[PDB]
């Protein structure tokens, strides 16, 4: 099971697997969900510090971007994941970073399918995650007005 | 044609929609579910407002209560003889401990035989080509429903 | 009136309980009770008042005078009471609801508080006592027999088999066996404890009768505890020995007629002072007096109108 | 799939009407062919005869014959075209207010 | 015992095969702070055991924790619960449990 | 008048409605009493440990 | 009452006689079946052929009913001498769907020799390649009383029906609630 030892062994496996073999959908995908699944195990721990989960929750971000853009059409999963990171661990500027060059990497086509998580959170009161929104939704708009 | 409503609160059944067209995927890409056309009937749910919403009118169907009582009066049957006989037998039904409903439950079901909803299906077919088809797609997916609802906790299903 | 050496009562669906007698089929007193179905019903040790509990609330019954009303009653709880008992002198009265709560109540007229109030996690089916009277048995849904002491605070808790209910579970009073059945007909036998002394109420699992395949309703035994009637909702009452657990007497109801289809159930009995007759409470709107060795019927009373499951039966000491 | 519901009866329509809706889902069959265009001068007096039979109880074949009466005489020519014309004018002497 | 009982066979294996997929959904869902105050009847402390049951319900230790259950034997007890005598005399008289 | 029968009626009514006893189940027990307890309702009549026999007299007269 | 020269001819033992006294039967219910509505097509058929097939059912239950039981009696064993007399699929197919015509109907199934003929039928529909009628029939048997001659048919039309989900649940139904060592091995 995964331990504090487990974790990061798997890890030398998953990264060694994505650079092997780069634009395969099992490889990004296993490697961003594992770090999701680290921060986690790590969250609990320490609530029965910064540092600890930037050094996971930065790479899952990555992770998943990149996930998203090989699947092109069955990356619910990956999108969604994505908004779970970013309404929770998105107000650290390691986080915004690597968020703000995310959504320019993927199409503007993605989003529509999340639209009911976006709008659901829009009054969220930390305004460096919540001007992001805003404009994320002023893009759609531009592009499909009658969706939004 | 939609269904306006009115002091309802449609924002819980646009996230089970969502739901549901995830599963629909899922079946979609699977060769053993594929091949067996397995899928969940969908409408549109569009809300307005917290207590107001907008669900889309899907035709050619009809709900189950009704479906039975049309058959029932056609054929000169009351429409609640399994509740009259249980009351005969035990008029204080509701009050009953859980071994004593039981007998009487019991009792009610082996008076009366359950087949109006067999003979319905096939009265209402043309030909009896049509009428192996219509039984197959439904008795797959009424299962579909069920272990679907049974892991989003559905109830309530009068 | 009760003024008899023997007495019998027989109550149900019909709103309405008969008072009958063992030398005559006759019925002599029709007593009221509305709004309610009588779950189970017992007599006072003293003989002169009778107890019929059910769906939050206990009426009591007057039997020296003719009384058709509750004159005694008693409220508080918000469920129905399974079973109801006394103790041998008459000093506190022990009901256990479907609430989950196995309470005991005081029949002294002052604020003594002799009120004991037990927890259990599903509701309960079936309430004994201890014929020391100094322990208690509570049996719930969930089929853990828990085993309750006066004198001590805690209740262990045994459990034969999880996800089947028990219905019924009763202790011989000259102390040999403990005997409980369960939605299934296993009627599993337990020797009692040994230590009558200082209660260290300890169990062992005696032996297992394969039986009733149809769901076991009661089981009782004997004041000569030589006998043991376990009903079933087959139709059927099988008696049983204390010498090697072999059939007795097999008892049934049924017509034979598939037409039928199991046209009542067969909730209780009860033995007499010699253990030689036996009376049996089915739900076909009748009750049958028994023989234990010619199986035939002795009497037969077909004064209710509703379906009967529960009946009271005792008499004298001497037997 | 309505034609093939008449053909077996599904709306347990009483025989005293069902013989009338039965005999005009089939008279039609063949009247919207011009394959069987020589047949077309008998089915029309057949078709009369039922109007002029039923009385006040024609009207709800009206949706079904007119629509296609109509097209076959845009269509047909000769000599039928005359003769269609003479029978569409007792069509249209039995149902009086329902031509609108 | 036929095609009822195969096409559930089939149906939960899929599910328990896109085990994140169907999961992660229902995490955006339950955690909504304003669209979980209907089944709020800690704050968010019985949103985690929600999440618990429908985790326990897809890796098959739902009617005992101690084992964990295949397919064929989940589907076998959730048919016997379905249709048992004692659970459905329990429902209430406008549910039709005769019907 | 109409209110004069009414307050009548009710009279009559209340005569038969005192004749029954009710105890209520009030929430107190002898919760301070826990060294008290093992005597109020704990007695334990163990006795009874001699047994005797039966002459099949309860029915001698019934049947 | 003319009717019963129809079908009482006995001399039919080439394909085409049979095909020709269909359409003999055919025309002559057209024109006597007490309905102004469906006499007047009875021109319409001499000229037309294909026309008359369709309305074999709906001539065949106006005149029948007229009949009291003395004359409807001697149709059910003529019906029953036409059903076991050839092996034409195109023939049997106008009489399997009289029979599914009167079932809908709200004075029931013509009578037969037993139980409507549901056994009659069930074997006749097999040979005629429509196993959606075959196995309606087969269901109807198994309602009164199981055998393991039932069984073992029912496994059959499933197959060849690309069912073999349906087939399967047969078999499960004999291990519990059938006899033990009972389930042949084929």
């Amino acid at each position: 099971g995964i331990n504090e030892s487990t974790i990061p062994k798997v890890l030398q496996y998953y990264s060694a697997a994505t650079e092997h073999d780069r634009s395969w959908y099992k490889a990004w995908h296993a490697w961003a969900v594992m770090n999701f699944e680290a921060v986690l195990h790590y969250k609990h721990q320490n609530q029965a510090l910064s540092k600890t989960l930037l050094m996971y929750t930065v790479p899952a971000v990555q992770g998943f971007f990149r996930s998203i853009s090989l699947s092109r059409g069955n990356n619910l999963q990956d999108t969604l994941r994505v908004l779970t990171l970013w309404f929770d661990y998105g107000h650290w500027p390691d986080v915004n970073e690597a968020l703000v060059e995310g959504v320019k990497a993927i199409q503007i086509d993605t989003w529509l399918q999340v639209i009911p998580q976006l709008i659901a959170r829009i009054d969220t009161p930390r305004p460096l995650v919540g001007r992001l929104i805003h404009q994320l939704l002023t893009d759609i708009g531009r592009y499909h007005p009658q969706a939004l | 044609v939609f269904l306006l409503k009115g002091h309802e609160d449609l924002r819980q059944d646009e996230r089970v929609m969502q739901l549901f067209g995830l599963v629909n995927t899922l079946l979609a890409n699977d060769p053993t579910s594929l091949r067996k056309n397995l899928s969940i009937q969908r409408y549109a749910v569009i809300p307005l407002s917290t207590n107001s919403g907008l669900i889309g009118w899907v035709p050619h169907c009809d709900t189950l209560h009704a479906l039975i009582r049309d058959y029932r009066e056609k054929k000169k049957i009351l429409l609640n003889i399994e509740h009259r006989i249980m009351l005969r037998m035990a008029p204080d039904y509701d009050h009953l401990t859980l071994m004593q409903k039981v007998e009487v439950f019991e009792h009610a079901v082996n008076n009366t035989a359950g087949d109006d909803l067999a003979k319905l299906l096939w009265l209402k077919s043309p030909s009896s080509e049509v009428w192996f088809d219509r039984r197959t797609n439904y008795t797959r997916s009424l299962a579909v429903m069920s272990m679907v609802g049974y892991i989003l906790g559905l109830g309530d299903r009068h | 009136v009760g003024s008899d050496p023997v007495i019998l009562a027989t109550a149900g669906y019909d709103h309405t309980v008969r008072f009958w007698q063992a030398h005559s089929g006759i019925c002599t007193r029709t007593v009221q009770h509305q709004d309610s179905q009588v779950n189970a019903l017992e007599v006072t040790p003293d003989r002169s008042m009778i107890a019929a509990a059910g769906y939050q609330h206990i009426r009591m019954y007057d039997l020296n005078s003719n009384n058709p009303n509750p004159i005694i009653s008693y409220d508080g709880v918000n469920k129905n009471i399974a079973s109801v008992g006394f103790h041998e002198d008459g000093r506190w009265m022990y009901t256990g609801g479907e609430d989950c709560t196995a309470r005991i109540w005081d029949l002294r007229s002052r604020n003594l508080q002799c009120q004991r109030i037990f927890q259990v996690n599903a509701p309960i089916n079936c309430v004994c006592l201890h014929p020391n009277q100094a322990e208690l048995i509570v049996g719930d849904q969930s089929g853990a027999i828990h085993i309750w002491d006066l004198k001590t605070d805690h209740n262990e808790q045994l459990i034969p088999e999880p996800e089947v209910s028990i219905t019924s579970a009763h202790i011989d009073p000259d102390a040999s066996y403990m005997a409980a059945v369960n939605s299934t007909g296993n009627c599993y036998v337990w020797n009692l404890t040994g230590g009558i002394g200082d209660e260290v109420t300890q169990l062992i699992p005696k032996t297992k009768i394969p039986a009733h395949t149809r769901y076991a309703l009661q089981c009782r035994f004997s004041p000569d505890s030589t006998l043991l009637a376990t009903c079933s909702a087959d139709q059927t009452c099988k008696i049983w020995r204390t010498s090697n657990f072999s059939l007795m007497t097999e008892l049934s109801i049924k017509s034979g007629n598939p037409g039928e289809s199991s046209r009542g159930w067969m909730w209780g009995c009860a033995f007499s002072g010699d253990s030689q007759y036996i009376v049996t409470a089915s739900s076909d709107n009748l009750a049958r007096l028994w023989c234990v060795e010619t199986g035939e019927i002795k009497r037969e009373y077909g004064g209710h109108q509703k379906a009967v499951v529960c009946l009271a039966f005792n008499d004298s000491v001497l037997g | 799939y309505s034609t093939s519901e008449m053909l077996v009866n599904m709306g347990n329509l009483p025989l005293d009407e069902f013989y009338p809706a039965v005999s005009m889902v089939a008279l039609m069959r063949i009247f919207r062919d011009q394959s069987l265009s020589h047949h077309h001068t008998m089915v029309v007096q057949a078709i009369t005869f039922i109007f002029k039979s039923l009385g006040l109880k024609c009207v709800q074949f009206l949706p079904q014959v007119m629509p296609t009466f109509l097209n076959v005489i845009r269509v047909c020519d000769g000599a039928i075209r005359e003769f269609l014309f003479q029978q569409l004018g007792m069509l249209v002497s039995f149902v009086k207010s329902h031509i609108r | 015992d036929g095609n009822y009982r195969i096409t559930c066979h089939t149906v939960m294996e899929v599910l328990r095969e896109h085990k994140d997929s169907v999961m992660a959904v229902l995490e955006a869902f339950v955690y909504d702070p304003l669209l979980n105050w209907r089944l709020m009847d800690a704050l968010n402390k019985k949103a985690i055991q929600i999440i618990n049951r429908v985790r326990d319900k897809l890796t098959g230790r739902d009617f005992s924790h101690d084992d964990t259950l295949d397919v064929p034997t989940q589907v076998e007890l959730l048919i016997k619960q379905a249709t048992s005598h004692e659970n459905l005399c329990q429902c209430y008289i406008g549910w039709c449990p005769f019907w | 008048s109409n209110t004069a029968q009414r307050l009548e009626r009710l009279r009559k009514e209340r005569q038969n409605q005192i004749k029954c006893k009710n105890i209520q189940w009030k929430e107190r027990n002898s919760k301070q009493s826990a060294q008290e307890l093992k005597s109020l309702f704990e007695k334990k009549s163990l006795k009874e440990k001699p047994p005797i026999s039966g002459k099949q007299s309860i029915l001698s007269v019934r049947l | 009452i003319n009717l019963q020269k129809a079908w009482g001819a006995a001399r039919r033992v080439s394909k085409d006689d049979w095909l020709e006294w269909l359409r003999r039967l055919s025309l002559e219910l057209l024109k006597d079946s007490s309905s102004p509505s469906l006499r007047s097509c009875w021109a319409l058929a001499q000229a037309y052929n294909p026309m008359a097939r369709d309305l074999f059912n709906a001539a065949f239950v106006s005149c029948w009913s007229e009949l009291n039981e003395d004359q409807q009696d001697e149709l059910i064993r003529s019906i029953e001498l036409a059903l076991t007399s050839q092996d034409i699929a195109e023939v049997t197919q106008t009489l399997l769907n009289l029979a599914e015509f009167m079932e809908h109907s709200d004075k029931g199934p013509l009578p037969l020799r037993d139980d409507n003929g549901i056994v009659l039928l069930g074997e006749r529909a097999a040979k005629c390649r429509a196993y959606a009628k075959a196995l309606h029939y087969k269901e109807l048997e198994f309602q009164k009383g199981p055998t393991p001659a039932i069984l073992e048919s029912l496994i059959s039309i499933n197959n060849k029906l690309q069912q073999p989900e349906a087939a399967a649940g047969v078999l499960e139904y004999a291990m519990k609630h059938f006899g033990e060592l009972e389930i042949q091995a084929t």
